[PDB]
RNA sequence: AUAUCA
C-alpha cells in the first residue's frame, strides 16, 4: 500500500473520486486539502504472508552468539562464512525453510529447494 | 604455567570459595540487612513528616491567628537485641536465653523527631529528639544479630552450635522461617491472545507499580477489539479510575500528540511497514472526532469517576488520572506526556507486532518475568502498613491535644506497641497482614523452621511459595536456579519451588547511577526522539522504563559489561541485548534469581576462545584454603566469574565441562555415557559443575543421574523425615 | 600537532550573570508540519499570553493560536549562543523550551455535537 | 462407505471432498482494493489478457481484486470457475464478477458492484473471506480418510 | 537450554535420552527427564480428586 | 510596551542552540559576572568544519580539554527564542539558524 | 491454619 499524510495537517488521507475526470484523489478530512493518488491501489488484505520471514536482521546479526554457523558457500561473495534462522514469521503452518546471513556480504540466502527468493 | 586452562576438578576450588563467602542462606541474610540497613530508613521518609493546620475566625482578638504545626521524622535508629524484664531493667539478650524464656528476640527502634510550630495574621510563615517507636525481631546471623562476628569457640561459649546457619526469627521463643514468596514482575509488558469466544482478540498488559511509596497496583490494558476476520478493528486502552476503555487516539491527543501521524510515529517505527499502519487506520477513524488536547480530556472526564458534572471540573481531572493513575512508573510528575506516549506507542506496536504473527505471546511462566519476595521486602510490606498506621494515630493525637492544648506529650502521641506486637503477630501466626482483623492476609509466610535433622533445615531456608498458566510443570527457565527433583507429591506439587545451591536473589540496587551513565555514553534522551530520523535505533529501559535510544549498542553494551565485570556497575544488576528486537533492557530491579557462571572469552592471543579462570587462580584460591586473601569477590571483581538471571540467560551460549568443551579433534571408553560436542565457537560462558542445578536435599542422592525421575523427587522429601543428629547443641 | 593550518577562534563570555532577560531566555518551538512562517504579512502581529500556565500564541483575528507547553529536563542543558558585532560570544541559558502548541482550527459548532452524535452511536 | 464402494479409495475422496468444510478464505493470497475506472479497460496489465476474453465469446469504478492460490487450490480440490460460480450465486445481480483460467499463471476473480462506494466494497470483502462456503458441510473440518 | 544453538530439532536438543539408566545421563537428558517426569507427578497428585469427586 | 505583544522576529536575527554536559554548566557558573565570565574559547577549524570549546585557564588547573562539537540539524523544526524581561515585556529574539551538540571531554 | 503421611 504506502500511503501520505497531508501538507499542512499531517492528519491521514481519504480517497476522494473525482467523478469528472474519472481519477482517484486523497482528500484531508481537517483542511481543505486534495492530491492526486500515486498507485490505483487503495487497500491490500495479505492473508498468505511472507512479510516477518527476514525480521530484524541488523548488521550486528553475527554477534548473537546464540546464532547457529554454517560453512555453506556465499551466493554473492562464496563466503562459508555465515548465521543461519528459520522463518520468523511466527505462525503454525510455516515452513522449516533457513536463511542464512553471510557474515561479510550480509546477502541473505535461503535452503529452500522448491523456490527462489531475493529477500 | 599460571595461565594453563583449567581442568573440571578445578571446579570444585571454586564451589569451595562460593560457599567459603556466601554460605547457604545467603539470600535470607542479605536480604534482611538491605533492608535494615536502606530499606528502613527510606520507609520512615516516604510519608514522613505530617502537619496540622489551625486558621482562626478573623473575627477579632483572640481570633485573627492562623497557625500551622509541623512533625518531622530524621534518622532512624537500631539497636542490638534487648529485653525488657519485669523490673523495669534492660539488657542485652542472646538467642538462647530467647529460645529458652519464650522471649522475641528484637532490637530497638528509634528515630529523631522534631516539633515545628508557624503563624500569620489574618501569608508569612514564622517559627515560634529520640524517640521509641517499636521493637523490631532480628534474623540471626544477621548485621544486627550478635553472633554475625563470632568465631567458632564463641558460639560453643553462647551455648550455640557453630553448624547452626542462622536465617530465622525468634519470636516468643519459636523459631520462625520467612518463605519467599513468588510474584510476577511488574512494570512489565505482556501480549496476551484474548480466547476464541471474546470481543477483544489480543490484550496488552502493564502491571504499574512503584519501587516503593504506596504502591498504585493499577494495570492498563491495551485491548485489539474485533477478532481474526471482523471488519474494524479498533484499539482501546482501560484506564484506572476511567469505566470506559478509551480509543488510543483520544489518549494520545489527550497526551499533547495532536495529528494522526504524529500519533502514528509513536505507535510504528518504519514507514514502510504497510501492513501495521493499515491495522491503525481504524484508530485514527475512531479518534476522529476528538481534534484537539481539551476536547479528547473532556471526552476522557466524560466517562468517570461517577461522571462527576460539571465541564471545567471533567477536563481538570483527566489531567490528574493520565498525571497520577495512567503508567505510574517513569514519572506521576507533570511535564512527561512525550515518555508516557511513546510508552503507549511501543505497547501498540507490540500488540500489533503478535496480531501480525511476528512475535509469540508472552510466557507467562517464563522465570525470568517472577520475582521472590524474601525476608527484606516482607518486612518492608508490613512495615509500611505499620507505620502508616502510626502516623495517622499521631494525626488522631495532635488534633485531640491542639484542642485543648493538653501539652503535646511525646509518650502518648506514640504508640510502641503499635509496631512492635505489629510485626509479633504476623511472625508468629503467620497472616501477613494487620493484624488480629486478618482476611485476606496470606498464611503460612511465616513458619516454624523444620529441626528434624540438619538437612531438613536447610532445605525450609531455600523453600518457595507460589499462591494460586501450567505452574507446576518444571519450566528449562528453572536450570540452574530451582531444583528439578525436590517438590512435594499432591496439591502444592511444582508450586513449592527449592533454590539450587549456586542460586541467590537480586537484594535491589540504585538505577539512578546507570541511567546517568547511560546518557554519558551515547543514549539519546526519548523526550527527543524522531523515529523516522534514526530508524534503527536500539531501545533502551531500565526496570520497564523506556529511557531513550542508542546508535551503537555493540560498544555500550560491552562498556556496561566492562563496567559490571570490574564492580563500577553492581554485579547483581542484570542487562541483556536482543539484537534482532534492537533492545537493551536493565533490572537494578529486587527479587530477580540468578546463578554464577564463569566467562569463557575469544580473547586468548594463544589460540582460541577460552575461560578467563586459569590454573593459576585455581591454585590461588587452594592457597587460601591452606590458611584455613582470595576469595569468591576477587574472582568477581577479576571478571572470572558473572552473575547470569534468567533473562540475560536468554542471550548467552553456555559449555558444560570446560576441558571436555573447549578444544576441537585435530579407542572411545564403551561404559562411560553418550556425550555430544563442543561445536561451538560462541561460547560467552561455562558451567562450573552441572550438579549444582539441584538443591539442599537432592544433593545427598548418590548416583541421581542413574535413577528413575520421580524416585529421585521421593529422596527429595523423604531424607526431611530421616533421623540424625540436626544441631550438636 | 603543529598548527600549519589558522583556527578563528572567538572568545566566549560564559553567560553574563547580569542581564535585563538574564533570567528569562525561552525556546519557543514549532513542529515543521504547522508550517508556521513568521514573515507574514498576516503574522505580523502576534500575542503571546499566559494562559490563566501554558503560553497562548495568537495573531490578529482568524488567524491560529497554538498552545506552548513545558518539555521535560535532562542532565545537559542547552544555552543559547549570540554573537556580538566584535566576534565575541555570549551564551545564555534556556530558562524553558515550550513546544508550540496552536489551534487549526475549524473547532467550532462542533466537537460536542459531533460526540453526541457518535453517541446516537453506540 | 456405501456397502459397494468400500475399497474404492477413490469414492472415499470424493465424499471427503463433498464433506470437509472450504471457504474462500482458505484458497485466497491477498485481497486488494484499486480504483480501475473504465470497466472494459484495466490499470493492472496482468489482467488486460482476462479482460478481452470474459466480454467477447454500468457498473462501479471500485475493484476488489483477490489472488488464490493454485497449491491450496488443489489439496481441497478446486477450479477457479467453480470458486467464482459460488460468489457469482452468493451476491446474485448485485455484483459483477470474472475470473483468471485454471491454465492461466496468477489466480484471479475481478469484482464490481452494480456517490460512497469504499467502505462498502471493505464490507463485500469480509462477507466473502467469512461467509462464503465453496464445499463441505459446517462444523466439519479436517476429513481424514482411514483403512 | 542456553546450552545449545538457536533452531536446533535434534534428538539431543528436544529431550531423546540416549543412555541407559546403568550408563548415566549427561546434565541435559537429566533435566530433560525431570521435566518429563514432573509431569506425571502433578497428574497423579490432580487426578486423585477428581477421580474421587467422579466416583461419589 | 504594547501590553501582550510578542515582539521584532522580522529582523531575522539568527543564533545557535547548544547542548552542554551539565558539569561544564557547572563550572561556567563559576565565573564571574564582574569578570564578564569569560569562560573559555570557541575555535572554528577548517578543512572540515569543526568546531570545540576549550574552557579558560583560569577555570581549571591543568592542560584544557577541547570539547569537539558535533554540529546537528534543524530538524523539521522552527526553533526561535523569545526573552521575558523583568519588565516582562516579551520579544521574539532570533530564530535558531544553527544546532550544536558540546560533547563531554 | 501450616506441614506431612499412603
Ligand atoms: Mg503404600
Ligand atoms: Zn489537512
Ligand atoms: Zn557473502
Amino acid at each position: 500500500t504506502t500511503f501520505r499524510f497531508c501538507r499542512d495537517c499531517n492528519n491521514m488521507l481519504y480517497p476522494r473520486e473525482d467523478k469528472e475526470n474519472n481519477r482517484l484523489l486523497f482528500e484531508c478530512r481537517t483542511c481543505s486539502y486534495v492530491e492526486e493518488a500515486g498507485s490505483p491501489l487503495v487497500y491490500r488484505h495479505e492473508l498468505i504472508t511472507n512479510i516477518g520471514e527476514t525480521a530484524g536482521v541488523v548488521q550486528d546479526i553475527g554477534s548473537d552468539p546464540t546464532l547457529p554457523r554454517s560453512d555453506r558457500e556465499c551466493p554473492k561473495c562464496h563466503s562459508r562464512e555465515n548465521v543461519f534462522f528459520q522463518s520468523q514469521q511466527r505462525r503454525k503452518d510455516t515452513s522449516m525453510v533457513l536463511f542464512f546471513v553471510c557474515l561479510s556480504c550480509s546477502h541473505i540466502f535461503t535452503s529452500d529447494q522448491k523456490n527462489k527468493r531475493t529477500q | 604455567d599460571e595461565s594453563a586452562p583449567i581442568t573440571a576438578e578445578d571446579s570444585w576450588a571454586v564451589i569451595s570459595a562460593f560457599f567459603r563467602e556466601k554460605g547457604l542462606v545467603s539470600q535470607q541474610l542479605d536480604s534482611f540487612n538491605q533492608f535494615v540497613d536502606y530499606t528502613l530508613q527510606d520507609i520512615i521518609c516516604e510519608d514522613s513528616t505530617l502537619i496540622l493546620e489551625q486558621l482562626a475566625q478573623h473575627t477579632t482578638e483572640s481570633d485573627n491567628i492562623s497557625r500551622k504545626y509541623e512533625i518531622s521524622f530524621g534518622k532512624i535508629y537500631v539497636t542490638k537485641p534487648m529485653v525488657n524484664e519485669s523490673d523495669g531493667v534492660t539488657h542485652a539478650l542472646y538467642p538462647q536465653e530467647a529460645r529458652l524464656r519464650n522471649l522475641t528476640y528484637s532490637s530497638g527502634l528509634f528515630v529523631d523527631v522534631k516539633k515545628r510550630t508557624y503563624e500569620a495574621i489574618d501569608e508569612l510563615k514564622y517559627e515560634l529528639g529520640k524517640v521509641f517507636i517499636g521493637r523490631l525481631p532480628i534474623m540471626l546471623r544477621s548485621k544486627n544479630c550478635y553472633l554475625s562476628e563470632a568465631t567458632e569457640s564463641d558460639l560453643y561459649k553462647l551455648k550455640e552450635c557453630p553448624f547452626d546457619m542462622g536465617g530465622y526469627f525468634i519470636i516468643n521463643g519459636s523459631e520462625k522461617v520467612l518463605i519467599a514468596q513468588e510474584r510476577s514482575a511488574g512494570n512489565i509488558v505482556q501480549v496476551f491472545k484474548k480466547a476464541a469466544p471474546s470481543p477483544i482478540s489480543h490484550v496488552a498488559e502493564i502491571r504499574s507499580a512503584l519501587e516503593k511509596g504506596s504502591r498504585f497496583i493499577s494495570t492498563l490494558q491495551v485491548k485489539l477489539y474485533g477478532r481474526e476476520g471482523s471488519s474494524a478493528r479498533t484499539i482501546k486502552a482501560t484506564l484506572p479510575y476511567i469505566k470506559q476503555d478509551i480509543p488510543i487516539v483520544i489518549i494520545f491527543r489527550a497526551l499533547g500528540i495532536i495529528p494522526d501521524g504524529e500519533i502514528l510515529e509513536h505507535i510504528c517505527y518504519d514507514v514502510n511497514d504497510w501492513q501495521m499502519l493499515e491495522m491503525l487506520k481504524p484508530c485514527v477513524e475512531d479518534g476522529f472526532v476528538i481534534q484537539d488536547r481539551e476536547t479528547a480530556l473532556d471526552f476522557i472526564g466524560r466517562r468517570g469517576t461517577a461522571l462527576g458534572i460539571k465541564k471545567e471540573k471533567r477536563i481538570q481531572y483527566a489531567k490528574d488520572i493520565l498525571q497520577k493513575e495512567f503508567l505510574p512508573h517513569i514519572t506521576q510528575l507533570e511535564g512527561f506526556e512525550s515518555r508516557k506516549a511513546f510508552f503507549l506507542g511501543y505497547m501498540i506496536n507490540r500488540l500489533l507486532l503478535c496480531a501480525l504473527d511476528r512475535k509469540d505471546q508472552d510466557d507467562r511462566d517464563h522465570f525470568g518475568k517472577k520475582r521472590l519476595d524474601l525476608a527484606g521486602p516482607l518486612l518492608a510490606q508490613l512495615f509500611k502498613t505499620l507505620f502508616k498506621k502510626l502516623t495517622k494515630d499521631i494525626f488522631r493525637y495532635m488534633q485531640r491535644t491542639v484542642e485543648e492544648a493538653h501539652d503535646f506529650n511525646m509518650k502518648l502521641a506514640i504508640n510502641a506497641k503499635t509496631i512492635t506486637s505489629g510485626l509479633k503477630y504476623a511472625l508468629a501466626t503467620g497472616n501477613w497482614g494487620e493484624q488480629k482483623k486478618a482476611m485476606s492476609s496470606r498464611a503460612g509466610v511465616s513458619q516454624v523452621l523444620n529441626r528434624y535433622t540438619y538437612s531438613s533445615t536447610l532445605s525450609h531456608l531455600r523453600r518457595t511459595n507460589t499462591p494460586i498458566a501450567k505452574p507446576r510443570q518444571l519450566h528449562n527457565t528453572h536450570w540452574g536456579l530451582v531444583c528439578p527433583a525436590e517438590t512435594p507429591e499432591g496439591q502444592a506439587c511444582g508450586l513449592v519451588k527449592n533454590l539450587s545451591l549456586m542460586s541467590c536473589i537480586s537484594v535491589g540496587t540504585d538505577p539512578m547511577p546507570i541511567i546517568t551513565f547511560l546518557s554519558e555514553w551515547g543514549m539519546e534522551p526519548l523526550e527527543d526522539y524522531v523515529p523516522h530520523q534514526s530508524p534503527d535505533a536500539t531501545r533502551v529501559f531500565v526496570n520497564g522504563v523506556w529511557h531513550g535510544v542508542h546508535r551503537n549498542p555493540a560498544r555500550l553494551m560491552e562498556t556496561l559489561r566492562t563496567l559490571r565485570r570490574k564492580g563500577d556497575i553492581n554485579p547483581e544488576v542484570s542487562m541483556i541485548r536482543d539484537i534482532r528486537e534492537k533492545e537493551l533492557k536493565i533490572f537494578t530491579d529486587a527479587g530477580r534469581v540468578y546463578r554464577p557462571l564463569f566467562i569463557v572469552e575469544d580473547d586468548e592471543s594463544l589460540g582460541h576462545k577460552e575461560l578467563k579462570v586459569r590454573k593459576g587462580h585455581i591454585a590461588k584460591l587452594m592457597a587460601t584454603e591452606y590458611q584455613d586473601e582470595y576469595t569468591w569477590s576477587s574472582l568477581l571483581n577479576e571478571g572470572l566469574v558473572e552473575y547470569i538471571d534468567a533473562e540475560e540467560e536468554e542471550s548467552i551460549l553456555i559449555a558444560m565441562q570446560p576441558e571436555d568443551l573447549e578444544p576441537a579433534e585435530a579407542d572411545v571408553d564403551p561404559a562411560k555415557r553418550i556425550r555430544v560436542s563442543h561445536h561451538a565457537t560462541t561460547f560467552t560462558h561455562c558451567e562450573i559443575h552441572p550438579s549444582m542445578i539441584l538443591g539442599v536435599a537432592a544433593s545427598i542422592i548418590p548416583f541421581p543421574d542413574h535413577n528413575q525421575s520421580p524416585r529421585n523427587t521421593y529422596q527429595s522429601a523423604m531424607g526431611k523425615q530421616a533421623m540424625g543428629v540436626f544441631l550438636t547443641n | 600537532d603543529e598548527d600549519p593550518n589558522e583556527y578563528n577562534e572567538f572568545p566566549l563570555r560564559a553567560i553574563p550573570k547580569e542581564d535585563l532577560e538574564n533570567m528569562r531566555t525561552h525556546l519557543l518551538k514549532f513542529q515543521s508540519k504547522k508550517k508556521i512562517n513568521p514573515v507574514t504579512d498576516f503574522h505580523l502581529p502576534v500575542r503571546l499570553h499566559r494562559k490563566d500556565y501554558p503560553w497562548v500564541m495568537e495573531d490578529f483575528d482568524g488567524y491560529n493560536t497554538w498552545v506552548g507547553s513545558y518539555e521535560a529536563g535532562n542532565s545537559d542543558s542547552y544555552v543559547l549562543l549570540s554573537v556580538e558585532d566584535d566576534g565575541s560570544f555570549t551564551m545564555i541559558p534556556a530558562d524553558k523550551v515550550y513546544k508550540f502548541t496552536a489551534r487549526n482550527k475549524y473547532a467550532t459548532l462542533t466537537i460536542d455535537e459531533a460526540e453526541k452524535r457518535m453517541d446516537k452511536k453506540s | 462407505l456405501e456397502p459397494g464402494h468400500a475399497a474404492d479409495q477413490e469414492q472415499a475422496k470424493l465424499i471427503r471432498s463433498a464433506i470437509e468444510h472450504t471457504t474462500l478464505k482458505s484458497v485466497t493470497i491477498a485481497s486488494e482494493i484499486y480504483y480501475d475506472p473504465d470497466p472494459r479497460s484495466t490499470v493492472i496489465p496482468e489482467d488486460e489478457e482476462i479482460i478481452q476474453l470474459h466480454f467477447s465469446l454500468q457498473q462501479s469504478p471500485w475493484l476488489l481484486r483477490l489472488e488464490l492460490d493454485r497449491a491450496a487450490m488443489n489439496d481441497k480440490d478446486l477450479t477457479m470457475g467453480q470458486v467464482g460460480e459460488r460468489i457469482k450465486q452468493t451476491f446474485k445481480n448485485d455484483l459483477f464478477v470474472i475470473w483468471s483460467e485454471d491454465n492461466d499463471e496468477k489466480l484471479i476473480i475481478r469484482c464490481r458492484v452494480v456517490a460512497e462506494e469504499d467502505h462498502m466494497l471493505k464490507k463485500i470483502e469480509n462477507t466473502m473471506l467469512e461467509n462464503i462456503t465453496l464445499r463441505g458441510v459446517e462444523n466439519i473440518e479436517r476429513v481424514v480418510m482411514m483403512k | 537450554l542456553p546450552h545449545f544453538s538457536k533452531d536446533d530439532y535434534s534428538p539431543e536438543s528436544k529431550g531423546f535420552v540416549e543412555n541407559s539408566y546403568l550408563r548415566g545421563l549427561t546434565p541435559q537428558e537429566f533435566f530433560f527427564h525431570a521435566m518429563g517426569g514432573r509431569e506425571g507427578l502433578i497428574d497423579t497428585a490432580v487426578k486423585t480428586a477428581e477421580t474421587g469427586y467422579i466416583q461419589r | 510596551e504594547e501590553s501582550l505583544d510578542l515582539d521584532l522576529e522580522r529582523s531575522n536575527r539568527q543564533v545557535w542552540l547548544v547542548r552542554l554536559p551539565m558539569f561544564l554548566a557547572e563550572k561556567w557558573r563559576d565565573r564571574n559576572n564582574l569578570h564578564g565570565q569569560e569562560l573559555g574559547k570557541i575555535r572554528i577549524n577548517k578543512d572540515g568544519s569543526k568546531i570545540t570549546l576549550l574552557l579558560n585557564e583560569n577555570d581549571n588547573d591543568s592542560i584544557p580539554h577541547e570539547y569537539d562539537l558535533e554540529l546537528t540539524k534543524k530538524v523539521v523544526e522552527n526553533e526561535y527564542v523569545f526573552t521575558e524581561q523583568n519588565l516582562k515585556k516579551t520579544a521574539i529574539v532570533g530564530t535558531v539558524c544553527h544546532e550544536c551538540q558540546v560533547m563531554p571531554s
